């Protein structure tokens, strides 16, 4: 499975 | 003996109309399994090798669904980054990313990656010990204080700890 959202930059 | 499993994510806005081209690719020891292309005529995570047929069809269409997630998310942080280096308006520009696991003999993670780069410049990466930040730059020291404030380096940690090497650990059994 792929990893979560990732926060925003 | 030793395993890994990696994808890699790049989204490139276009100068004139359109949306930025978008492509994710997943490698697993070093073997291409898993493709997305937004360009594509059919835009969806599809298998690359036959032992990759055998996931239920809804084990692609939510996984199609990140895609598009991971693309928004790629279409409103490439703007970020016009702004944090101050670039005009009108010009090609590339947000990369790649994640994974490399997992040892014993089963357990060995390494974690989760690191972005812009421009062909590395921008922000985990470091090994899954603890801090590596800021290449200023721009990318905005980025890092909010994350440290966040505690994301702890939520890329979890997922790395473990459905990383458990997906892995699936995939090299089919």
């Amino acid at each position: 499975q792929l990893s979560p959202f990732p926060f925003d930059l | 003996g030793p395993h890994s499993m990696r994808y890699y994510e790049t989204a490139t806005s276009r100068r004139g109309l359109g949306e930025p081209r978008y492509t994710s690719v997943g490698y697993v020891d070093d073997k291409e399994f898993v493709r997305f292309d937004s360009d594509a005529e059919n835009p969806r995570y599809e298998p690359q090798v036959p032992w990759m047929e055998q996931e239920g069809p809804e084990y692609w269409e939510r996984i199609t669904q990140v895609a598009k997630g991971q693309e928004q998310w790629f279409r409103v942080n490439l703007r970020t980054l016009l702004g944090y280096y101050n670039q005009s308006a009108g010009g090609t520009h590339t947000l990369q990313r790649m994640y994974g696991c490399d997992v040892g003999s014993d089963g357990r993670l060995l390494r974690g990656y989760e690191q972005f780069a812009y421009d062909g410049c590395d921008y922000i990466a985990l470091n090994e010990d899954l603890r801090t930040w590596t800021a290449a730059d200023m721009a990318a020291q905005i980025t890092r204080r909010k994350w440290e404030q966040a505690g994301a380096a702890e939520y890329y940690r979890a997922y790395l700890e473990g459905e990383c090497v458990e997906w892995l650990h699936r995939y090299l059994k089919n």
